[PDB]
């Protein structure tokens, strides 16, 4: 009964990486952290112009 | 007291952005005052070369060799990349 | 190669003659004077001037010229000229040498400084080995510093004897960037020493003291190492680049030589003009560093000799220099015409040894065949179909050396081919290819295959051939290089062919098995409860390419016929094929299909697997290969493949979280099961809040908790799990991959449906990071588990915000020890292999090198190949001396100790025969005296070892195949028996030679296995086990024969290299830095890659050195006799027993100013000096645990300094010992000198060294009184530090079981050979911490090989490199350029014989098919025809 | 779909799954020599030198450039240019030795020295074929190992089809939840 | 041979070799304490007549030099006082043939 | 960082041993 | 990670003229045991001196920030148990919001 | 308490019920898991006979 603050939400502790796997909460900790590294090899709209 | 743990977060700064162009800035800056010097130490009797400046922060930002030209690696070898743009997220 | 024929004739090089340019020579060789700097423009006019490069050299714009020699750009390797210096110069290099040298000669005269009259000289004279005979003569002149005139000869040192004149003093040197300056002595008298002076003395030197000092009258003078004339290297070497016209850019050393040269000029022309005298030298140093900076740029003296724009340079060496670089970029790798690479994918549908191309490539990679009338027609088909539509050509070769682009060249369609002409054809169907995936460290990382050109554009593999290359499909880019000859596609085809590596020699078992599908459902298909109707069973029948187009009678016919899994599956077994296996409850009835039998090829019972179907040892692959032919194997695995794959196909497979979530009620009676955990930690918390928890050996208390919590929790996930695992049905996909081992493990069940686990950062349950806490989310000092990082959620449910962040941490440690690991591994992977390159078994059966220095007279200590060898049991060392006897005893003699005629024929004729019971009886007392030997070797009992010849399936087929009734009896001999068994094993011959010394040598290479051999073919043995006949024994003889000829190893086989590899391989995948015992500290000891490092290494401060010793005989189990020698080893000193030192004022040594301290005092008068008492207080705890007596303490003390200092003591009685003493002009400061003298060079019990020591209680397995072996235990002590030499004279030690770690000791003290023992006894240990086998040989070679010189030569740059090995060898490591220049400096001669001396010279190595050579007899020529 | 790679079904392949875009882009200027000489942006050929290039100039325009419709391949010009030496050297660019395309947008600007300043984009389409790389979002990497069609692809009563097919024994060992939970 | 206990004069020592054919050797009494050769690992060494080696050579093609080699100053050299020649043939126990054959020169 | 750079920090570098044996006032950003 | 930040870098002398006007007693004038209990205060790494009853001096400061008027970048740590106040303005601090 | 002081730590570990050895053929056996290869193939696991002292790999 002391605490002196609260988290916002605890997701927050993680980086625009992993922030996009779904259920990094059910993954040998290794799994994202490569996961992490691949989003950055894939495709998709890297902006619109 | 244990020893002093020297990998507490809170005793490592983070030198961004703003910081790092401040140290160039300086440096650079100096070369150019005791270059404003050489113009009257010769007058006998407008000599500000603004490229010094100029030339010098893209340098940095183009390649990302921090510490400056000459003949010397002298710099932080690995500042300043190019931008991903394979994703948004990315 | 290079085109157009030459007069010249054509030979190899066999010598390479190291040695020195004269500068005769240079000039000599030289074609152009070279004297202007400038490169062309006459005066801009577009060539080149009689100036630099080309005032004859080579040349450039395409154009022949070059002193006529034509041949032009390609085709003429440049040609030298030189450039004459206006003042001789130092060779960058060699001023290391050239110092030296004056430093072993006086100047004035110049000669040697100590003849044959100076003894400690002669001894140096007599070495033979140029490289040491100096830097021992040079040991021994550094110091002469006088040029004597006269020494005492070998008689009277009265009489003077005189030799060579002038004693001008000698002056020391020393080195000053590029200049040499000496000193004369009284106030020193600093003079530079001129390079034209140093030249002149060398000059000077005699012809028996240029050999006497490592050098050469006619390849390397010393006078030589002063440049008097600059060769300079033509064009090719120093190469441009043309911008087409009026853009030219030259070479960097184009640069520096002018710079020389203008440098040079500048300096002539200052001694034909206005010389100021010493304004000269002040450019003479420029030339000197340029001619200097040239060759060699990354010197000490600072100057990086920098050209405008910052760039350093290029000096010659810069390209020399390994990695990247001529000797090891260029020479060792190059990089190579006809090779391909791409993604690689599976193809179930492929051999074994096929790889499927793609026609892309097909099309663009070509053999250059050559036309024959057997191809003609088949050929000039392709050549038409031009290099476009795929089975075609692209290039065809007329004896004219001449290319014929068939895509161009407009007589394509034309053309009628030549009985002699080539066709650079398409890569078809079936050529043979070197296939590879990278990096690239095993014989199975290059395998050849059959070429199956195919669509898209991926390269086909199959399978099981994906772990030999460790592959897989993740957009894994592999190579593939193309042969060229016809013998060259043949070494692939005979030797490299995936086929013929299915049995890995470094671990003397199969290197592919079955994978995923195809093995996850052999299994699905090979149960009881699979029964497969007609219509299927046809296509299935069908798919297998060998089906004898038998459809095969139903298992069951009852109302609808069908076929079992095992049944069909069967038909991809061979005939001839017998198996039995056994696993648990197995029974010739496995209730649980367990084990396993096959007889002629069929599956009789058990549940086919990975044990069955992989790459395990006795499993079906390991039989076929070694009973039916590598061949057959390559085609089992297909069958195998098809058949079930297809099946699999139909059956279909899947995987989904329902797979992962457990029985409602598991699920709770686990959660309790976890809590029951938390509490039974939680007991363990307060029990020790409330110090009520013993220390435990454990040490210290904080760390005996932790030990304790850590293993409740753990004991709660294994096991939380092992309720889930068994609570998934037998239906759970994912258990189904467990079961039949395809893929997972339980544990990967437990961490995803029961619990992840507790997890960890160098073994210490999360720490506190922060100020004593985890998370900022925690109270602080909560020692709980929840917070030194225990995920109680199974991957199911999910961790939690903290569970989640410690993971991490946790996981994220591999993915670290695994970024440095691959620093260090790399390095020690090469160095192995650098150092056992040139080591292959020759033609005699020895094991040498490059030089023909022994280093095993067999192979192994057995001349077998890995390949052949598997774990086969020595039944004649364990068991009771009861039972053996109730096994091998025959007694023909004795109603009850004789065969039962209900066996043999001859059976009761027999009962009785008394000259036969000399035979059954020779063969007994061998049996035993061999049962005997073997507990000689194999002390630990251990009778499973690596042996060739499985004789164990050997009988069993033997068996079946004669099919031998268990009724009738046999009809052998004994006579036959054991007569026979005794002619076998003459013919296991291993050696051949006609002599004794060999002949003898012959008898022990066969020695351990003999033993096995008549262990198995026992005349008790061979009836009353198994049934034999007279047939099947003289069957069973006959294959064991041979099977043992065959084993053999094959004198050519590069074993260095092997050994290398399979040592590295390993190597490799070690973890590192883990340390398992931290948590624990005080018992850390040194294991790991760290470890390895240490050893290859023979480094002296090692991290651990432990040394464990065990008591004398009987004085085992006498715990106490265990203290009584504790004390008796680790040293112990005062200052380990002090509690403190005090220095008081007490000036009547007749009363002590203090209380306490009476009684002692009044005691020792009853039965001068200085008023400056110390006074030392003792610890009694501490007088215990090491034994001691305040008497003996102080009695030290006493004979420590005698008689000059008074001293005296407590008794063993008092409360508080003590010990008083006082001096005997300053007294306090002297009273302190006395104060540390008395703490740190005191020794009481023990020996220096080693600090703490202690006790522990082994388990020893030793021969029982009654025969049986036995755990007798014992307590011995372990080190931490190390004095073997004296803990060896030990009373209580067995100074014969005494081990230290420290293998470097153990061989200065027990001798070299012992040395070499533990040498290869640590080894095997670090590599046998993962549990990676890697059969004796290897190590055993590198182990012999370190050892053998003398001692312990290192695997580094500073050992082995530095051998009697020729130059080039050792050039291709580490030290490259240095090498060479101290090769051609002692006129180095090279053999040419080590590998990488040829693979430099481009020539065929004497390896394997390089190992001899080939001819042809024309007298055998002509009586085949 | 054995061991990291998996069986794409071909049919949605075509139906336009997985195609990618991909846009180079290759850019050159005039360089000047304060001497007065400078390079260009011309269609040359022969006169002198000879050195040019293998590719086909052809498919060039006159400003030294093509436009966007063409339809470039091999190793044929993109971009033409030359410098007076002392005179027809080229420094023409070609495409791309092993790419092949459209080209898309072209675009000439001044650049401060008030130099001829072109870029030029070649465009191509790419669709997932064999050797081709794709993965999940749980390190599930994987490859492609061969397209089926609806008629080979197993089906589902309701009627579906699958897309993609990945090897249950990428899923124990690596022990991946949320792969499987995001299903 | 002399068994000294604690040293020996370094004035002393230099006058072994100065009455050839006989030899000497020196041991200190701290090494004879015990017999290493009587330890687990060292195996049974052996030395051999000036012609049990001409033999070894001939019979196996050896250049004096390309046989494996032990120091002068080696432990079991000294307890068997070998000299610049003599050879040693080392018999061992091996878990690949219960015995194996081995030679060492002395250097 | 960058917006602090730009308007102070630029300004505080400028005047330190910016005076010569010459002064150096305010700071403009376009 | 997503809702951290860092520090630009404040100024001091807000802070130090602000202190010594409310508690701390200058080093200049400093005397060891004449006070034990003295929790020495600490500002971007410097000994501005010292100050006796800090409770207050604490939330004083805390809720001075938490109005806007000490930049709720800047970071202040009171280490009891070992009585020391460090405070910080420093430019490289990585943060979170809470 | 100079015994106690003198016996070496005993490393204490658990066995489970369902891992087997390859010479003492019995189901007493401890494991620990560590991350030797990359992070796309994940968890090696080695195990050791706690009773007749084999070791070994799992991949
Ligand atoms: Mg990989
Ligand atoms: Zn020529
Ligand atoms: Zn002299
Ligand atoms: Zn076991």
């Amino acid at each position: 009964t002391t605490f002196t603050h609260c988290e916002i939400h605890p997701s927050m502790i993680l980086g625009v990486a992993a922030s996009i796997i779904p259920f990094p909460d059910h993954n040998q900790s290794p799994r994202n952290t490569y996961q992490s590294a691949m989003g950055k090899q894939a495709m998709g709209v890297f902006l619109t112009n | 007291k244990d020893q002093d743990d020297r990998d507490h977060f809170g005793k490592k700064r983070l030198d961004l952005a703003g910081p790092l162009l401040a140290q160039l800035f300086k440096t650079l800056f100096k070369k150019l005052t005791k270059d404003i010097f050489r113009y009257m130490q010769r007058t006998v009797e407008l000599a500000i070369n603004a490229k010094t400046i100029t030339s010098g922060l893209k340098y940095a930002l183009a390649t990302g060799n921090w510490g400056e030209q000459k003949k010397a690696m002298s710099s932080r070898a690995g500042v300043s990349q190019v931008l991903n743009r394979y994703t948004y997220s990315s | 190669v290079g085109q157009q024929y030459s007069s010249a004739p054509l030979r190899t090089v066999k010598e390479v003659q190291f040695g020195l340019f004269s500068p005769e020579e240079v000039r000599a060789i030289s074609v152009a004077k070279i004297r202007f700097p400038e490169t062309m423009d006459e005066t801009q006019t577009r060539a080149k001037i009689g100036g630099l490069n080309d005032p004859r050299l080579g040349s450039i714009d395409r154009n022949l010229k070059c002193q006529t020699c034509q041949e032009g750009m390609n085709e003429c390797p440049g040609h030298f000229g030189h450039i004459d210096l206006a003042k001789p110069v130092f060779h960058v290099g060699f001023i290391a040498k050239i110092k030296k040298v004056c430093e072993c000669v006086c100047m004035h005269c110049g000669k040697l400084l100590l003849d044959e009259h100076n003894e400690l000289m002669r001894q140096a004279l007599a070495i033979k080995d140029s490289k040491k005979r100096f830097a021992a003569i040079w040991t021994l002149c550094k110091t002469k510093m006088v040029c004597e005139t006269d020494v005492p000869s070998e008689d009277d040192p009265t009489q003077l004897v005189s030799r060579g004149g002038c004693g001008n003093t000698q002056p020391t040197i020393r080195k000053d960037g590029l200049k040499l300056v000496g000193s004369w002595k009284d106030e020193p008298e600093l003079r530079v020493l001129s390079t034209e002076e140093i030249l002149n003395i060398f000059k000077h030197i005699s012809v028996k003291d240029f050999t006497s000092l490592g050098f050469n009258e006619v390849f390397s003078r010393p006078e030589w190492m002063i440049l008097t004339c600059l060769p300079v290297p033509p064009p090719p070497v120093r190469p441009s680049i043309s911008f087409n016209e009026s853009q030219r850019g030259e070479d960097d050393l184009t640069f520096k030589l002018a710079d020389i040269l203008k440098a040079n000029i500048s300096l002539e022309t200052l001694e034909h003009n206005g010389a100021p005298h010493h304004a000269i030298e002040e450019a003479e140093s420029l030339l000197q560093f340029h001619v200097a900076t040239y060759m060699d740029n990354d010197i000490a003296g600072q100057p990086q000799a920098l050209q405008k724009s910052g760039r350093p340079v290029k000096s010659i060496r810069a390209r020399l220099k390994g990695k990247e670089g001529r000797i090891r970029g260029n020479l060792m790798g190059k990089r190579v015409d006809f090779s391909a690479r791409t993604v690689i994918s599976g193809d179930p549908n492929l051999e074994l040894d096929q790889v499927g191309v793609p026609k892309s490539i097909a099309k663009t990679l070509t053999y250059p065949e050559v036309v024959t009338p057997y191809n003609i027609d088949r050929l000039t088909q392709l050549v038409r179909n031009g290099p476009n539509e795929h089975p075609g050509a692209k290039y065809v070769i007329r004896d004219s050396g001449d290319r014929i682009d068939l895509r161009y060249s407009k007589r394509a369609g034309d053309i009628q081919l030549q009985y002699g002409w080539k066709v650079e054809r398409h890569i078809m169907d079936n050529d043979p290819v070197l296939f590879n995936r990278q990096p690239s460290l095993h014989k199975m990382s290059m395998m050849a295959h059959r070429v199956k050109v195919i669509p898209y554009s991926t390269f086909r593999l199959n399978l099981s051939v994906t772990s030999p290359y460790n592959a897989d499909f993740d957009g894994d880019e592999m190579n593939l290089h193309v042969p060229q000859s016809e013998e060259t596609r043949a070494e692939l085809s005979q030797l490299c062919a995936v086929p013929l590596q299915i049995v890995s020699p470094q671990s003397n078992k199969p290197c592919m098995g079955i994978v995923q599908d195809t093995l996850c459902g052999i299994r699905k298909l090979t149960l009881r409860d699979t029964f497969i109707e007609l219509d299927q069973v046809l296509n299935m029948l069908y798919w297998v390419p060998d089906w004898d187009g038998v459809i095969p009678t139903p298992a069951i016919i009852k109302p609808k016929p069908l076929w079992s899994g095992k049944q069909i599956l069967s038909v991809a077994i061979p005939n001839g094929i017998h198996l039995q296996r056994f696993d648990e409850g197995t029974t010739l009835l496995s209730p649980k299909d367990n084990g396993m039998l096959i007889i002629d090829g069929q599956i009789i019972f058990g549940v086919v697997e990975k044990k069955t179907v992989g790459s395990s040892n006795g499993g079906l692959i390991h039989v076929v290969t070694r009973e039916k032919g590598p061949q057959v194997c390559a085609k089992l695995f297909g069958n195998i493949q098809k058949v079930v794959n297809f099946w699999l196909l139909h059956n279909g497979f899947s995987t989904g979280i329902g797979d992962t979530i457990a029985d409602g009620p598991t699920m709770r009676e686990i959660t309790e099961t976890i809590a029951e955990a938390k509490k039974k930690v939680l007991d363990v918390t307060k029990e020790a809040q409330a110090n009520l928890l013993t220390a435990k050996h454990g040490m210290t208390l904080r760390e005996s908790f932790e030990d304790n919590v850590v293993r409740f929790l753990n004991e709660a996930r294994d096991k939380a799990g092992r309720l889930a695992e068994v609570n998934l049905k037998d239906l759970n996909n994912v258990k189904q991959m467990v079961m039949a081992g395809s893929k997972g493990s339980f544990i990967n069940i437990a961490q995803m449906s029961a619990c992840v686990g507790q997890q960890s950062v160098e073994g210490k349950r999360i720490a506190f990071g922060f100020v004593d806490r985890t998370l900022p989310h925690f109270s602080k000092d909560d020692y709980s588990p929840e917070s030194k990082g225990f995920v109680e959620n199974s991957y199911l449910r999910g961790l939690t915000p903290q569970e989640f962040f410690f993971h991490a941490m946790g996981g994220r440690e591999g993915l670290i020890d695994t970024a440095v690991k691959t620093a260090e591994t790399g390095y020690i992977q090469r160095r192995l292999v650098k150092a056992l390159e040139d080591i292959m078994v020759h033609y005699d059966n020895t094991t040498r090198n490059s030089l023909g220095n022994v280093i095993q007279f067999i192979y192994g200590e057995d001349g077998m190949d890995a390949a052949h060898i598997e774990k086969q049991s020595l039944d004649t060392i364990g068991g009771s001396d009861a039972a053996f006897e109730k096994r091998y005893r025959v007694d023909l003699l004795n109603t009850d100790h004789t065969l039962d005629p209900s066996l043999l024929e001859s059976g009761s004729e027999i009962l009785g025969d008394l000259k036969l019971q000399v035979l059954l009886d020779e063969e007994y007392k061998q049996l035993v005296k061999d049962r005997k030997f073997l507990r000689e070797v194999f002390v630990d009992g251990e009778a499973n070892w690596p042996l060739p010849v499985n004789i164990r399936r050997i009988i069993q087929n033997a068996q079946q195949t004669f099919h031998i009734d268990h009724t009738k009896p046999s009809d052998l001999t004994i006579k036959d028996i054991v007569l026979g068994v005794k002619d076998l094993q003459e013919n296991l011959l291993v050696l051949r030679g006609k002599n004794e010394i060999i002949q003898n040598a012959q008898r022990d290479a066969v020695t351990l296995f003999c033993c096995l051999l008549r262990s198995r073919l026992a005349t008790r043995r061979v009836l009353q086990e198994y049934r034999l006949t007279k047939q099947a024994f003289d069957w069973v003889l006959s294959n064991i024969e041979a099977q043992f000829l065959r084993s053999v190893v094959h004198p050519g086989e590069m074993v260095g290299v092997l050994a290398a590899q399979s040592i590295g391989e390993p190597a490799t995948q070690m973890t590192l830095n883990t340390f398992h015992f931290a948590g624990v500290a005080s018992k850390k000891v040194t294991s790991g890659v760290p470890r390895l490092k240490e050893i290859l290494n023979v480094a002296k401060n090692m991290k651990t050195p432990s040394l464990t010793v065990y008591l004398e005989p009987g004085h085992a189990a006498d715990q106490e006799q265990a203290k009584l020698i504790r004390s008796a080893i680790e040293h112990t000193t005062l200052k380990s027993v002090t509690i403190a030192s005090e220095i008081y004022y007490d000036p009547d040594p007749r009363s002590t100013v203090i209380p306490e301290d009476e009684e002692i005092i009044q005691l020792h008068f009853s039965l001068q000096q200085s008023p400056w008492l110390l006074r030392l207080e003792l610890d009694r705890a501490a007088m215990n645990d090491k034994d001691l007596t305040m008497g003996q303490v102080g009695e030290r003390i006493k004979q420590t300094f005698k008689n000059d200092l008074f001293v005296i003591w407590s008794e063993d009685n008092d409360e508080k010992l003590i010990i008083r003493c006082r001096v005997v002009a300053e007294e306090d400061h002297m009273l302190k000198k006395i104060e540390n003298t008395m703490l740190e060079n005191i020794t009481l019990r023990g020996v220096e060294n080693i600090e703490r020591v202690v006790m522990m209680k082994y388990d020893r397995k030793v021969p029982s009184p009654t025969g049986e072996y036995v755990k007798e235990p014992e307590w011995v002590l372990e080190t931490d530090g190390v004095n073997l030499s004296e803990v060896m004279t030990v009373p209580g030690i067995d100074p014969t079981r005494i081990y230290t770690n420290s293998f470097i000791d153990i061989m200065e003290v027990l001798g070299i050979e012992a040395g070499r023992a533990a040498l290869y006894k640590e080894v095997y240990n670090v590599i046998a911490s993962d549990g990676s086998y890697v059969n004796y040989r290897h190590m055993a070679l590198l182990v012999d090989v370190m050892t053998t010189q003398g001692g312990l030569t290192s695997v580094t740059r500073h050992g082995f490199n530095r051998s009697n090995t020729g130059a080039l060898m050792r050039c291709s490591f580490e030290e490259t350029v240095e090498i060479l220049f101290e090769a051609g400096a002692s006129a180095e001669l090279d053999d040419c014989r080590g590998v990488s001396e040829n693979v430099i010279l481009g020539q065929m190595a004497p390896i394997g098919t390089g190992a001899f050579d080939v001819m042809i007899d024309e007298e055998s020529l002509v009586k085949y025809m | 779909n054995q061991e990291d790679s998996m069986i794409m079904n071909q049919s949605s392949i075509d139906r336009g799954l997985f195609r990618s875009l991909f846009f180079r882009s290759y850019m050159d200027q005039e360089k000047k020599y304060g001497m007065s000489i400078t390079e260009t942006f011309e269609k040359p050929q022969r006169t002198n030198t000879l050195r040019m290039k293998h590719g086909t100039y052809d498919k060039l325009d006159d400003d030294g450039l093509i436009a966007p419709g063409v339809r470039v391949s091999g190793e044929d010009v993109i971009i033409g240019k030359t410098t007076p030496i002392s005179s027809k050297r080229d420094a023409s660019t070609p495409l791309r030795s092993t790419e092949n395309g459209i080209v898309d947008q072209v675009l000439v600007t001044t650049n401060q020295d008030g130099l001829k300043f072109v870029k030029v984009r070649v465009r191509t389409t790419k669709i997932p074929q064999i050797g081709d790389k794709f993965a999940s979002r749980h390190g599930q990497k994987g490859t492609i190992g061969i397209t089926y069609r609806r008629e080979d692809m197993p089906f589902t009563a309701e009627g579906i089809v699958p897309d993609l097919i990945i090897n249950p024994h990428a899923i124990p060992s690596r022990m991946t939840v949320a792969h499987l939970i995001e299903c | 041979i002399f068994v000294y206990q604690n040293n020996i004069t370094p004035s002393a020592m230099k006058l072994v070799p100065s009455i050839p054919p006989a030899t000497i050797e020196t041991f200190n009494e701290a090494a004879l304490v015990v017999n290493i050769t009587h330890h687990e690992l060292v195996p049974k060494h052996i030395r051999l007549s000036s012609d049990e080696k001409r033999e070894l050579l001939k019979r196996y093609r050896l250049k004096e030099s390309q046989l494996p080699r032990i120091q002068r100053a080696d432990p079991v050299a000294l307890y068997l006082g070998l000299k610049r020649g003599e050879v040693v043939k080392i018999i061992r126990k091996s878990e690949t043939s219960g015995r194996y054959a081995s030679y060492r020169i002395c250097m | 960082s960058f917006n602090q750079f730009v308007d102070y920090t630029l300004q505080d570098i400028i005047c330190e041993d910016s005076t010569l044996i010459i002064s150096f006032g305010k700071i403009y950003v376009t | 990670s997503l809702m951290s930040c860092i520090s630009v870098g404040t100024d001091p002398m807000p802070i130090i003229t602000f202190l010594s006007e409310w508690g701390m007693e200058p080093l200049e004038d400093y005397v060891p045991h004449q006070s034990p209990d003295a929790t020495r205060v600490f500002v971007n790494g410097v000994w501005h001196g010292v100050h006796r009853n800090p409770a207050r001096l604490m939330e004083t400061l805390r809720t001075l920030r938490r109005k806007g008027d000490i930049n709720p970048e800047v970071s202040m740590i009171r280490d009891i148990r070992e009585k020391e106040l460090k405070i910080f303005t420093d430019a490289g601090r990585v943060y979170r919001p809470l | 308490q100079n015994l106690y002081n003198a016996q070496g730590a005993t490393i204490e570990r658990s066995v489970t019920d369902r891992f087997t050895c390859g010479k003492c053929k019995e189901k007493k056996v401890s494991y620990y898991q560590l991350q030797t290869r990359s992070a796309d193939e994940p968890l090696t696991t080695f195990c050791t006979c706690e009773a007749c002292g084999n070791r070994w790999k799992f991949s």
